[PDB]
RNA sequence: CCUCCGCAUAAGCCUGCGUCAGCUGACAAUUAACAGCCCAAUAUCUACAAUCAACCAACAAGUCUUA
RNA sequence: GCUACCUAAGAACAGCUAAAAGAGCACACCCGUCUAUGUAGCAAAAUAGUGGGAAGAUUUAUAGGUAGAGGCGACAAACCUA
RNA sequence: GCUAAACCUAGCCCCAAACCCCACCUUACUACCAAACCUUAGCCAAACCAUUUACAUAAAGUAUAGGCGAUAGAAAUUGAUGGCGCAAUAGAUAUAGUACCGCAAGGGAAAGAAAGCAUAAUAUAGCAAGGACUA
């Protein structure tokens, strides 16, 4: 019954975790800054 | 041209001209049967079919009747020893139909060791009657 | 199996290199030089523990006091956490009271 | 309820020249002064009247080296074209080759010629052989009874620091058969496929 | 879910796939009815010269002499293009010698560059 | 004609093709603008032919005949481009004093990093450009801590590199 | 060395046809090829 | 002998049983008409469902621009 | 991106009986009454049969919204990525 | 005799010194349309908890503060390149912030140069041994 909580949709993916939304708020900008400091290859989703 | 900023055009402005073209194309043998008048090219991704028509008609004086393009996705499945995906580059493929009933067919391109070879000639393989006994000795 | 099967490469120690040969010179700089310089001024090391000694809590307090402003951000955070932890340990844990 | 814990996937995805090719002009047993000069002009010191002694010494010493498998010396004693013949079939078996006084004096036969020297020397000596197995059991030739050996040995030399080394032994077709082998041998006939028949 | 693969026009839904391109430069615009109007002046025109009678070749004979690289500089160009005329007129208003006060009014403006390659 | 995409028919199948030397920057600097313009297309046609050869060799699983001429042609075209760029840069410096063909400015992005923002061509002034005004070219105070952290990460990398270099030098001296 | 059909002769490769001028390759080639352009490039904004 | 199966579109995925030679590597491939990517503005306009829309039946009252 | 509720604009509902129905029987569809199986399973809640609704307070695709002492809730302390 | 065992530098730690072409904020990496600033809290200690505690040297743990209790706590004044480090389970998480896991924030690796069996199953009875015994 459970396990399939991920129902992929690129629109939701980008609107929820994308670069633009991350930069839309100071908290998201700090998310990006933390990923950059850690050296993540993928800063945003 | 590619990797260059195009001067922004406004109504009534001069024609956009490129003097030293940056596009380099390859004429490739089709992987599938094609009509006699179709020529297959691999093209830079930034090249339009209009650009390819003008390119072939100006640099090679090839009468072009039609041009079609498709973006072929290069496999991203292969992985190196570190489990990191190796991306085969995506590339643009153009199909150019020649005009005036002109026909094209891809040409049939591609139509110390002496000592080693002569020693292989002079191997002198051991005979079965020798039973593994070295035959070099003269006794 | 926790034993190496080959003798380690020979270790050759030059007991008479310059460092060993001149080790200890000027340790009596004071008593033999009219006390112009104290022997502790011969000590080369961290600025916060030149000519000084203490347990880890005191060392960390001194380090923060003397170079805390020059420390990297996460190193200073670690030092503050360590001082807090050591304070708790030394003042609340132990067999003796 | 407690969720299952998955172990990392990586743990379970793991997966595992100074030689010539033969003889420039083969000598056929039952005028080479140009080649003599062609070697003199490049060597600056040579004696045909004394070469046979040195050639015999090299031959005997190399054959003695074969006894102890002295490959380090054998490399310098024989050419690379000859070394595989010298040392391949004899691997994993002891040979007790020995030399005894010769029967007739060795003399040169003919010489020819980036540039590689070549001297053919005829020897009719007397030798002993005893080739054993890995297990030390004789398989060729008595160690005590000597045999007379007729050999046409061809030496090759590099023309700057190379020397005269055994290059190839010419066996004439009229030479007598070699010694018989102690052990018997079976020689399979033509293997037959299911659809084939013997004829 | 694939964060590492590059984002291309092959990935999203129909709208995404239509909207994203592959870097090809624009040629015109879209009017009502999604009718594409191609502007001729936006299309790069290849100014290909006449190669008939041209002596140069893709390769150079190895017999050519070696030389020392001397990258052209503004000073060198000025000496080789303007200094002669300046001297000849000084011995005997810089537009006469070539200088132009402003790039505006030219077809090929040097800055901001407005020509391809 | 499409025959220009292939080498001379006599060369088809040849194990090796004899080729000259790549044009050098100095050799090209002596040629006129028209001569360079024409040589560019000569080299372009040769490059297209060589790329076609490379691809057909890959297709046939055979070694490409004399691959070095492709490198020679690429080097020649790069030298020609460098020469033309040098001429354009010299002319631009003389006539305008600008060292860069494209307008740009040093700006601090939303992440506090100093970047060379290269300008883009627009039709409306920037204060009216909505998309442009969405882009932020300033860093708010919450970025200062991350700037310090990045600086200290760089410092740590540099310090490790320097100590490693010195230790390797010490080991070399001990060895010799 | 023997020049191939696609190798420039030494004299051709060394001929100094370059006349130091204050013209870009684009405008020089426009003049040489006789391409006539009367439309004036409308000004654009950079930022 | 068996199948609410199958074929398409959407969404998702992204080369993931095409060829070749040794699961790996190389080579090839999906070609726009379908679909997406639109619209020059200012204003002024636009009461009258749908249900085969014609009767009949209502209530829950229902995507509606020219100068 | 599950789920609860909501917003926008969509879509589906055979056949028979009945007539404009939170109507009857019953497909698709939705659910999950009872039994058996399964219980490291096909499945971190399934299978087979049986059963409830099936033109509605229905089901459902798409996009958007509500956020943690908060949301949402036909109150089960239900749900808010097992 | 199998599996295996081993290895030494890849690097790291702590100091000192020194201040360190093109594309991309729209669905990022897409050529081109009319707006920031604002007390940290709490864990924890007080054996609960509620005020409180808990984000050079010397003067001095002094004056002071404090459910005057846990505890907190001055100032005047004084003047000041190296390694008894690690050496691949260590040392950085690091071969890499990669693979992989997660919708997301985020988490985050591994690695390079004996045991177990087989030769050779097993004998009444038993913490498997000990005293022994010719055994
Ligand atoms: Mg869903
Ligand atoms: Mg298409
Ligand atoms: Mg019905
Ligand atoms: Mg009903
Ligand atoms: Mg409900
Ligand atoms: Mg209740
Ligand atoms: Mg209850
Ligand atoms: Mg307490
Ligand atoms: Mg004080
Ligand atoms: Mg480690
Ligand atoms: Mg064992």
């Amino acid at each position: 019954a459970r396990g399939n909580e991920y129902q992929p949709s690129n629109i939701k993916r980008k609107n929820k975790h994308g670069w633009v939304r991350r930069l839309s708020t100071p908290a998201g900008v700090q998310v990006i800054l933390r990923r950059m400091l850690k050296g993540r290859k993928s800063l945003s989703h | 041209a590619r990797n260059v900023v195009y001067p922004l055009y406004r109504l009534g402005g001069p024609q956009l001209r490129v003097f030293r073209t940056n596009f380099f194309i390859q004429l490739v043998r089709p992987g599938v049967a094609q009509p006699e008048d179709t020529v297959q090219f691999r093209i830079p991704m930034e090249m339009t079919r209009v650009d390819l028509r003008n390119y072939l008609e100006g640099i090679y004086n090839v009468p072009v009747a039609a041009v079609r393009t498709r973006v072929q996705h290069g496999s991203n499945k292969r992985r190196d020893h570190r489990n990191v995906r190796i991306k085969k580059p995506d590339y643009k493929v153009a199909y150019v139909q020649l005009a005036h009933g002109q026909t094209f067919t891809f040409p049939d391109l591609f139509p110390l060791y002496s000592m080693l070879e002569e020693e292989r000639q002079q191997r002198q393989s051991s005979d079965p009657r020798r039973g593994g006994v070295p035959s070099w000795f003269g006794l | 199996i926790g034993i190496r099967l080959t003798l380690p490469p020979p270790k050759v120690v030059d007991r008479w290199n310059e460092k060993r040969a001149m080790f200890g010179v000027y340790d009596n700089i004071g008593i033999l030089g009219n006390f112009e310089k104290h022997p502790k001024e011969l000590i080369r090391g961290p600025i916060w523990l030149r000519g000084w000694k203490g347990n880890e809590l005191q060392r960390c307090i001194r380090k923060r006091k003397m170079v805390g402003s020059r420390m990297f951000a996460d190193d200073l955070h670690n030092l503050n956490k360590r001082i807090r932890y050591l304070y708790k340990h030394f003042n609340r844990h132990g067999k003796f009271r | 309820f407690t969720p299952p814990i998955y172990q990392p996937k990586f743990k379970t995805e793991k997966e595992f020249l100074a030689c010539t090719a033969g003889i420039f002009d083969a000598y056929v047993p039952p005028a080479s002064q140009v080649s003599i000069r062609r070697i003199k002009d490049y060597d600056a010191n040579f004696k045909i009247k004394d070469f046979p002694e040195k050639a015999k010494d090299i031959f005997i010493e190399a054959h003695l080296c074969l006894n102890n498998s002295d490959h380090d010396r054998l490399h310098t004693l024989v050419t690379e074209h000859c070394f595989p013949d010298m040392t391949w079939d004899i691997k994993y078996k002891t040979v007790r080759w020995s030399f005894v006084e010769s029967l007739e004096p060795s003399h040169v036969v003919q010489v020819r010629c980036n540039v590689y020297g070549q001297i053919t020397v005829r020897m009719h000596t007397r030798q002993t052989l005893a080739i054993y197995d890995r297990f030390g059991r004789l398989m060729y030739g008595q160690e005590d009874v000597p045999k007379d050996v007729l050999e046409y040995v061809v030496f090759e030399k590099q023309l700057p620091y190379g020397s005269w080394r055994m290059h190839t032994k010419i066996v004439p077709p009229w030479a007598p058969p070699k010694q018989p082998i102690l052990k018997t041998v079976m020689i399979p006939g033509p293997q037959l496929k299911p659809e084939e028949e013997y004829e | 879910a694939d964060r590492m693969s590059k984002w291309t026009s092959k990935r999203g839904p129909r709208s995404f796939r239509g909207r994203k391109g592959r870097g090809a430069k624009g040629i015109g615009f879209l009017t009502s009815g999604w009718r594409f109007v191609q502007i001729k002046e936006m299309v790069p025109e290849f100014v290909v010269p006449d190669l008939t009678g041209f002596k140069l070749k893709p390769y150079v004979s190895y017999l050519a002499p070696e030389s020392e690289e001397t990258p052209l500089t503004a000073a060198q160009l000025f000496s080789e293009a303007v200094a002669p005329a300046i001297e000849k007129d000084f011995k005997d208003n810089l537009e006469k010698y070539g200088f132009e006060p402003t790039q505006e009014g030219k077809l090929f403006q040097l800055y901001p560059r407005n020509f391809l390659r | 004609g499409l025959e220009e995409f292939f080498d001379d028919p006599k060369n088809w199948g040849q194990e090796k093709v004899k080729s000259g030397a790549a044009w050098t920057c100095q050799q090209l600097r002596n040629k006129s603008n028209e001569d360079l313009h024409k040589l560019w297309y000569v080299l372009l046609k040769e490059r297209n032919m060589l790329l076609t050869l490379e691809q057909e060799a890959k297709r046939q699983r055979l070694p490409m005949p004399s691959p070095e001429r492709l490198d020679k042609v690429v080097d020649s075209m790069d030298a020609l481009d460098k020469v033309v760029q040098e001429r354009e840069d010299a002319l631009r410096l003389l006539q305008t004093g600008q060292e860069r063909a494209r307008p740009g400015a040093w700006r601090r992005d939303i992440f506090g990093r100093i970047i060379w923002h290269k300008f883009k061509q627009w039709v409306i002034p920037w204060h009216l450009n909505k998309r442009y005004n969405r882009k932020r070219f300033f860093a708010l105070p919450y970025v200062d801590h991350f700037l310090r952290l990045e600086r200290e990460k760089r410092a740590r990398i540099k310090a490790r590199k320097e100590n490693l270099e010195r230790k390797k030098a010490k080991i070399l001296l001990k060895k010799f | 060395w023997i020049d191939g059909p696609k190798d420039t002769s030494v004299e051709d490769a060394l001929e100094r046809t370059y006349v130091p001028c204050l013209k870009t390759l684009q405008e020089e080639v426009m003049e040489a090829m006789g391409i006539k352009e009367t439309r004036k490039y409308k000004k654009v904004y950079w930022y």
